[PDB]
DNA sequence: ATCGGATGTATATATCTGACACGTGCCTGGAGACTAGGGAGTAATCCCCTTGGCGGTTAAAACGCGGGGGACAGCGCGTACGTGCGTTTAAGCGGTGCTAGAGCTGTCTACGACCAATTGAGCGGCCTCGGCACCGGGATTCTCGA
DNA sequence: TCGAGAATCCCGGTGCCGAGGCCGCTCAATTGGTCGTAGACAGCTCTAGCACCGCTTAAACGCACGTACGCGCTGTCCCCCGCGTTTTAACCGCCAAGGGGATTACTCCCTAGTCTCCAGGCACGTGTCAGATATATACATCCGAT
């Protein structure tokens, strides 16, 4: 089985890089040495969603980035530095993607607690956007070109950046949407799901046929 | 015909694969390995204090085998002279001899066991057997391949085993020519093709080829190729060894520290070189591929070419 | 017509159990009664706990299962299976107990 | 690596092709068909030298004599025909085995035969009297491949029961037993065994140890004998042939396919190593009814 | 020591350190050759490397061919089909209680799944790792009793 | 009155080597007087050895020795190493 | 209240079931007195230790850590009483 | 003022502070060595994971989850370096290893 | 080196006992060892009931009590009397 | 104000100063009783005094005057409560005491 | 200068001299060379923990003290050597 | 005609005058050749005090003596004059030495 | 050597529970930060013990050599010991009740700690000489064949 | 069993160096203040021990009895004791080199000691299941007839 080593939906272990450090006292995390990046437990593939970024120490020579990156994301490289990472800099608000840094943004503050709406639909993915929000303020739009490929939340670290990722039914500035899911919510749904892929892979090699109700959902 | 000052104390010796090297042992316990290009020593090795008695070289020459009269037998790199392996035994260990397609593995005929095969890989060890369980002095050797094993016992019985299953392959023996045995004293095999030799208690060296002890079966009448002994003196022989090729056979009188020297096909004595009076023969060795020959008589070698 | 087994066979069986079993095999209030009266003799009127009565109890037994483990021992070098007092006397001499 | 490139194509069996093999002297190539015919061709221009009728019917295996003199054909009619390479001449008929005959091989001194048939037993047979000396009950399953070792003191046989058995050969004596094994033969060296298994697997066994030492895979073999050789006068290789219309070669000792010679339109039924030169004779099966010979520079 | 020399040493040394032996486990299986040290490489499972999305496509493929399927799954995107193409690796069989484990390594971009040894693996060992109802007879005495 | 033992600890171990297999109270206090014991062993030894190195000063060569002289053979090789790991990772700090 | 005779308390059912748990088959009867005596002999150390302790605790009762201490001063250490 | 306590700066379980107010108490030496201590706390790390380790070998053998003193004895009379560290050493509600001698059995 | 030892007083409570009396310097050397161990002894006993005691101060009590503990009968009794005479005899001025 | 030793005040013969040095010097406690050293010291007198008697004792009947280890050794062994006390104690040129078996008599 | 088989260097004279010393009377041969061997394992363990005190007295010869101290912890004391 | 004590007798006479004398019975170098044998094992090239080793083998043959004793101790308890390799190797076992 | 019967023992089940895992609020030891001294570490020097070798001796070890002495195997018997079953008996549960004595806190004080000033008890070093060790020789006593 | 012979005890005499005595030469012991404090002691709890007593029963003691190991005796083998001889290397005495051991003098890194603050540990409640216990059952194994 796929079990995973957590509580809550966190900050997944395994997909982050040797020089990236964790407290999860706050969950906070950090590094020594130029940029690194580490990703959620979760991925989104549809739907609009929605979580934060506290920010708990912003030094001069400290400047994190916190963004969204689909797989092939090398979490070595500071969340942007790529074509498949749109994050952005927690020195200026600016819109950081394939190393490109982008001014069509607010301003960032040393303890900003940030909020990160994302829709996607269930060759820019159709309808698909992302909203930047300092204590749910709207910073605004931050990428309506959403390539394809599922996304998952991501931070980047410079020398010494303390951040940490946050759900939901602790928010402090939540939009009352009832479409929106939070981190935990859609965490679950992809744990329940890959559950049930292992299901259907162990069927698949263990016993004859396989059959699926009407396609829709 | 041409001695070596810089070595002292020798007591065997032993060519490389291609008779490039030698390793003379010493009573001190030391391997002198010497070269006969530079004309000069190549190694020393501290391998016991007891003097060796039993050397082989590796196929890829890197390894060499050593046999102390402490019953420490130990394999030593060419290269850096460490203590590869070390095992002892008891009755203490007569031969060496490193398996010559499988450096891995190496048969030891000790003084009153069944001689045994070991490897290096594994520190394992297979008891060969023993025809007549009372034996107590049994000299063995891998055929030219390392095929074959062939054991000679002091009462003229001769076992050719497969040298994976043990398995008697072969069998039969020699006779004093009336009806009576004779202690087995060395089998010797040639480098080149399936002659081989024996030397018996009888001072008569008996030639065979493998191919017809295989063919004879066990308990069979296979006779020698060839017969070979000194009809004028009736002279026993410490160490025999064939030519590289193998058409020249050479037999070391220690009672007389001469060296006889016949052929295989006709088997007429080539020559005789005469050493020093004094000297009591001790090893006896021909270069693989050329017409020299080492001879070890109270610690001193001399070289013999052609 | 009566089953009896062959000697030692209950015998070694209660071996077995025993080697099995865990808990003391000395009745408690006799124990106790022992220790006071030793008590008495280095000096009178001495209470005690429970806890520490248990541990001499204990501690007492593990040293006299361990005396007659090498006493059997020892009677093995003496090839028998019946034990002779000189046996102990001697193993508490090799203890260092004389 | 190997560059094999066709040089010359070969045919004219009227049916499937069983077996190819080339002279020990590299001078022809033996080819045998279930159309009761073989045919001799030239190994260097691929010319056409003859065809040697005479066998009742489909031939299941064919090979040289040592001295590039005698070639043993073993047929569907039970039956194996020793014959002059020169003269064409029927020198002798082998009559004995009770069913369908396979596989046949030399000794190493060309004065021995040993035959695998259908009925399970492997017979082994003088040349000069063309007189079966033994018969041993040697599989549960009809035999697909015999050959001796390096000097013919062993025999070793495989069988569809999906047996490998070394045999002793002055007495039969079944000295080693190591998947529908379709096709078995020593190395060269005498210490090693080629068996193919109809899993689409080669396998290479040390003799001494009697354990696999390498596997081999990627081409297909489920159903057909499709052979294989060890190419030596180049490169150290394994080329067999293979269900899907390819002839893999792999390396001999890292077990990876070092060429992928395509161009036949058949099952690659049988191969041919040749013993002096980097060619290779690769005969497929009805379907495709033709022989390539392919040559590389390494 | 760099994964990159670490797999070049490994593909270098897989063809004589490893085997394939009658298994008392079952069938056919992997074997030690040469005493394997702890975390080592012990083997890849080589084979064709596909996307997940054509897995199924060659499984049925397979299924039309009554072919046993030869595929482990590297990632959520990523599988190596050993089936028609595959190495010594297919046969490594299971034991609850394993010295080796598999482990995904990217070398050059690619991945490559290599099975590494639990602990220090010594010669005639049967190699087995966790594959992670069918029987299990890996003898294990905390075996499941079933992989599933 | 509070009386400190390392149950926690002893209980953490055990999680950390069996986080199914659970523990006695009995066997609990056994490892707890053990440990006790073999402290005070490693102490009183190691403050005798300094004695004769007449040095006023205990440090973690004397007891990397001492433990030596304690542990039957590989024991103390193992136990060493992870305790070099130990002072390691503390003088990294 | 003065006692004696305790030692015989010890019976005979108990020893040899002390002993089956030693492993041992046959036994004679000149022992268990003779053990009894040992294992008085033995007593007779430890609680007058202990209460040596207690001598120097200045206290009425024993206590289990007297023991302990005895046991480790009689190099015979026990485990599982602080 | 962050604090980290010397034993997660050892990564470790056993209270370094603890132990070292021990030692301090128990008069063996003037002055320490900082990480004698961590040292010593480790080694103890080390052989109450193996004692323990073995402990539950023996229990889940027999099908325990919480441990009995007589898994430990059991698992201190097997292993001959911990019995030769515990030789003179005696144990709670320890009893004794399985042990028959030869000549006990009947024939 | 100045090196410390007892052999002076050896002799001297030898000619208390025993005038006419000479001895090996080994067999002084053994009873100086001898007199080490009695010492080291007493003083490890003494400190380790202390602990128990949790005391901090080791006065005549712990060297009676501790003597007892490690002399047996008249040997403990006649030591007892002696270090008590002597006690009270210092203890007088 | 004449210093004299603490040792003449307790009447004795081992040096009372250098007990208290050594006993500080131990780190036993972190003050010594007064009259502790005292108490020991004479101890120590009164057990020598024990000691170098009996070894006086075997001298004169070996007819020696000079006390060679061979005599302390034997009233090592010829005392039992010396002996259980020193039982575990090894002995430099001692030799074993005259013990003689019974069934190794001669008949 | 490596050494070796000093064990045998023990003379069976010498072992039954020690063993009369003992009070023996007869003897077997089996006894001579298991005794060297007890032998060799009994001082096995002090040298080396004798070393081992050297070990921490970082220097290259061996002291008396050393074995002291061993034969102490051995509890195996020994007297006369300071 | 040649006079022969019966046997022991001239052995007895070692014992009594063994117990008389006190000296060492074991040659000083093969002794000292053994431990620097064993010492080479922990570590090769160490020196030694000649009272440091003097030590060592009285040391040793005391811990031997002793052996030797409670062994013909338990051999008596064996019944035996001769002594048995089990009579040691059991009695270490009591010693706790095994 | 087998089978049948007896009996004893490992198993599943059910529920009871009381240890036991778990969580708290509150406490103080542990961490964190700062200051001093001085134990420890390093280095150059001296010594001097050790490790090495060399030659002569013989007491000692090696080895052999009967051969009586006992280890040992076996063999008879018998007494002492397992055993199963009787019997009676204190052992254990448990619960009660009193308090003597641990076990805790709060003084206050004598008591080393410690330092400083002083030095003579003691220790390294140097004669020296006498019990003691060795030796040779005479007398005594055990022992093995009558 | 009374001698022969052999190992030993003892006696006188020889020569020696360790045991001892004495001599310079301190530093460690004494003396005397002085101070903060270990514990001595008083004075409270409370609880664990100590004893009481009843009820149930598993347990203990003794019996009878088979029986089988302990023991005692015989004859054998071999083997270890005793003595003789031959070989050797431990010893012993002397020499020599150096390499380590011990020493002293600087030097300063680290730890003790202090003070601050709090957070992990600890006492303390609290549900709760690992396993204790009992029961019927199925399997293993002994013991005696065949």
């Amino acid at each position: 089985y796929r079990a995973c080593l957590y509580e809550r939906v966190l900050l997944a272990l395994h997909d982050r890089a040797p020089q990236l450090k964790i407290s999860d006292d706050r969950l906070t995390v950090v590094g020594e040495k130029g940029y690194s990046m580490v990703r959620a437990s979760h991925g989104v593939r549809k739907g609009a969603w929605y979580f934060e970024i506290t920010v708990d120490e912003m030094p001069p020579d400290t400047a994190a980035r916190l963004g969204w990156s689909q797989p092939l994301g090398n979490l070595q490289a500071p969340l942007g530095y790529d074509k498949f990472s749109y994050s952005w800099r927690s020195k200026k608000g600016t819109k950081f993607h394939q190393s490109i840094g982008k001014h069509y943004s607010s301003g960032y503050g040393q303890g900003d607690v940030l909020g990160f709406y994302i829709n996607l639909p269930e060759k820019q993915t159709p309808h698909s956007e992302i909203i930047f929000y300092k204590n749910g303020v709207n910073q605004g739009v931050a990428y309506k070109d959403i390539f394809e490929g599922v996304y998952f939340p991501a931070i980047s670290l410079y020398k010494s950046c303390t951040v940490s990722i946050n759900f939901g039914p602790c928010f402090k500035y939540p939009p009352k949407d009832l479409t929106y899911r939070p981190m935990s919510d859609m965490g679950w749904g992809a744990v329940v799901e890959h559950t049930l892929a292992d299901v259907l892979y162990h069927v698949e090699t263990e016993v004859d046929g396989r059959r699926s109700p009407p396609w829709e959902p | 015909d041409g001695t070596l000052d810089c070595i002292s104390m020798a007591l065997t010796c032993t060519f490389n694969r291609w008779g490039t090297l030698l390793a003379v042992g010493c009573n001190d316990g030391r391997i002198v390995i010497w070269d006969f290009l530079t004309r000069g020593i190549a190694k020393i090795i501290s391998a016991h204090i007891h003097p060796v008695c039993s050397l082989c070289w590796s196929r890829d020459g890197h390894k060499l085998v050593s046999a102390s009269t402490d019953n420490i037998v130990s394999q030593w790199d060419v290269l850096s002279g460490d203590c590869d392996q070390r095992f002892r035994f008891p009755s203490p260990i007569l031969k060496v001899q490193y398996h010559p397609r499988d450096q891995n593995k190496v048969l030891v005929c000790p003084m009153k066991s069944a001689p045994v095969m070991l490897t290096l890989s594994d520190s394992k060890h297979v008891v060969l057997p023993v025809d007549d369980d009372s034996d107590l002095n049994v000299v063995a050797s891998f055929d030219r391949r390392g095929e074959y094993i062939y054991t000679g016992n002091a009462k003229g019985k001769i076992l050719v085993l497969k040298t994976d299953s043990q398995d008697l392959v072969a069998s039969f023996r020699v006779t004093t020519g009336t009806s009576n045995t004779t202690a087995i004293k060395s089998i010797e095999f040639a480098r080149k093709g399936s002659c081989f030799l024996i030397n018996t208690a009888d001072r008569i060296i008996r030639v065979y080829d493998g191919r017809e002890i295989l063919t004879c079966g066990r308990d069979g009448e296979p006779e020698p190729m060839q017969k070979l002994q000194d009809l004028v003196n009736r002279t026993p022989w410490k160490k025999c060894c064939f030519s590289g090729d193998g058409e020249y056979i050479v037999a070391g009188s220690a009672r007389q520290h001469a060296l006889y020297i016949w052929e295989k096909s006709i088997g007429n004595l080539v020559k005789i070189l005469h050493g020093t009076r004094g000297e009591l023969l001790l090893d006896v060795a021909w270069h693989p591929v050329r017409p020299i020959i080492a001879s070890i008589s109270s610690g001193v070698v001399s070289i013999w070419a052609q | 017509k009566p089953h009896r087994y062959r000697p030692g066979t209950v015998a070694l069986r209660e071996i077995r159990r025993y080697q099995k079993s865990t808990e003391l095999l000395i009745r408690k209030l006799p124990f106790q009664r022992l220790v006071r009266e030793i008590a008495q003799d280095f000096k009178t009127d001495l209470r005690f706990q429970s806890s520490a009565v248990m541990a001499l109890q204990e501690a007492s037994e593990a040293y006299l299962v361990a005396l007659f483990e090498d006493t059997n021992l020892c009677a093995i070098h003496a090839k028998r299976v019946t034990i002779m007092p000189k046996d102990i006397q001697l193993a508490r001499r090799i203890r260092g107990e004389r | 690596k190997p560059n094999y490139a066709l040089k010359f194509t070969l045919a004219g069996h009227t049916k499937a092709v069983s077996s190819v093999k080339f002279s020990p002297n590299g001078e022809w190539l033996a080819s045998s068909s279930a159309d009761k015919l073989i045919k001799i061709w030239g190994a260097y221009d691929g010319k056409f030298e003859k065809t040697i009728s005479g066998h009742k019917l489909g031939i299941s295996d064919v090979a040289w004599s040592s001295d590039s003199n005698l070639l043993v054909s073993a047929s569907d009619d039970k039956t194996l025909k020793i014959w002059d390479v020169s003269s064409g001449k029927c020198l002798k008929t082998l009559k004995g085995h009770s069913n369908y005959v396979f596989c046949c091989n030399f000794n190493p001194q060309s004065n021995l035969i040993v035959s695998g048939s259908f009925d399970e037993s492997v017979r082994i047979w003088d040349v000069k009297t063309g007189k079966c000396l033994k018969t041993l009950p040697a599989h549960s399953d009809p035999v697909s491949a015999v050959h001796f070792n390096r000097d013919g003191s062993l025999i070793v046989s495989s069988s569809y029961d999906g047996l490998c058995r070394i045999w002793d050969t002055a007495s039969g004596q079944c000295l080693k037993t190591l998947p529908p094994v379709s096709f078995v033969k020593f190395s060269p060296n005498g210490k090693y065994i080629l068996a193919a298994t109809l899993d689409n697997t080669l396998k290479l066994w040390d003799y001494s140890k009697g354990k696999c030492l390498k596997t081999y895979t990627g081409h297909k073999n489920e159903k057909y004998c499709i052979f294989a050789n060890f190419s030596v006068t180049g490169g150290k290789w394994i080329v067999s042939g293979s269900e899907d219309n390819l002839v893999y070669i792999w390396n001999l000792q890292t077990k990876e396919i070092v060429q992928k010679l395509q161009g036949h339109t058949d099952v690659v039924i049988s191969t041919a190593c040749h013993p002096t030169e980097n060619i290779i004779a690769s005969a497929a099966l009805e379907n495709d009814k033709t022989i390539k010979l392919w040559k590389s520079d390494c | 020591l760099p994964m990159p020399m670490r797999f070049r040493h490994l593909k270098k040394t897989s063809k004589e350190a490893v085997g394939v032996y009658r298994s008392p486990i079952h069938g056919r299986g992997l074997f030690c050759k040469r005493n394997i040290d702890a975390g080592e490489m012990v083997i890849e499972y080589a084979g064709i490397v596909i996307r997940s999305i054509l897995t199924d496509k060659r499984e049925k493929y397979y299924d039309s061919k009554g072919i046993g399927c030869y595929m482990f799954r590297i990632d959520d995107s990523e599988v190596v089909d050993a089936t028609m193409h595959g190495n010594a690796a297919r046969f490594i069989n299971h034991s609850c209680e394993p010295n080796c484990y598999s482990r995904v390594i990217n070398i050059d971009g690619q991945k490559h799944i290599v099975i590494f040894a639990m602990r220090k693996i010594y010669r005639g060992e049967e190699l087995t790792y966790d594959y992670k109802k069918l029987p299990c007879n890996c003898g294990a005495k905390k075996c499941r009793k079933f992989l599933n | 009155t509070r009386k400190e033992s390392y149950a926690i600890y002893v209980y953490k171990v055990l999680k950390q080597v069996h986080p199914d297999t659970g523990i006695s109270s009995k066997a609990m206090s056994i490892m707890n007087s053990f440990v006790n014991d073999v402290f005070e062993r490693i102490a009183g030894e190691a403050s005798r050895l300094a004695h004769y190195n007449k040095r006023s000063t205990i440090t973690s060569r004397e007891i990397q020795t001492a433990v030596r002289l304690l542990l039957p053979g590989e024991l103390a090789k193992h136990a060493v190493s992870e305790g070099t790991k130990a002072v390691t990772k503390y003088t990294s700090a | 209240k003065v006692l004696r005779d305790n030692i015989q308390g010890i019976t005979k059912p108990a020893i040899r079931r002390l002993a089956r748990r030693g492993g041992v088959k046959r036994i004679s009867g000149l022992i268990y007195e003779e053990t009894r005596g040992v294992l008085k002999v033995f007593l007779e150390n430890v609680i007058r230790d202990a209460v040596t302790y207690t001598e120097h605790a200045k206290r009425k009762t024993v206590t289990a850590m007297d023991v302990v201490y005895a046991l480790k001063r009689q190099g015979r250490t026990l485990y599982g009483f602080g | 003022a962050k604090a980290k306590t010397r034993s997660s700066r050892a990564g470790l379980q056993f209270p370094v502070g603890r132990v070292h107010r021990l030692l301090r108490k128990g008069n063996y030496a003037e002055r320490v060595g900082a990480g004698a201590p961590v040292y010593l706390a480790a080694v103890l790390e080390y052989l109450t994971a193996e004692i323990l380790e073995l402990a539950g070998n023996a229990a889940r053998d027999n099908k325990k989850t919480r441990i009995i003193p007589r898994h430990l004895q059991l698992a201190v009379r097997n292993d001959e370096e911990l019995n030769k560290l515990l030789g003179r050493v005696t144990i709670a509600q320890g009893g004794v290893l399985p042990n028959i001698q030869s000549v006990l059995l009947p024939k």
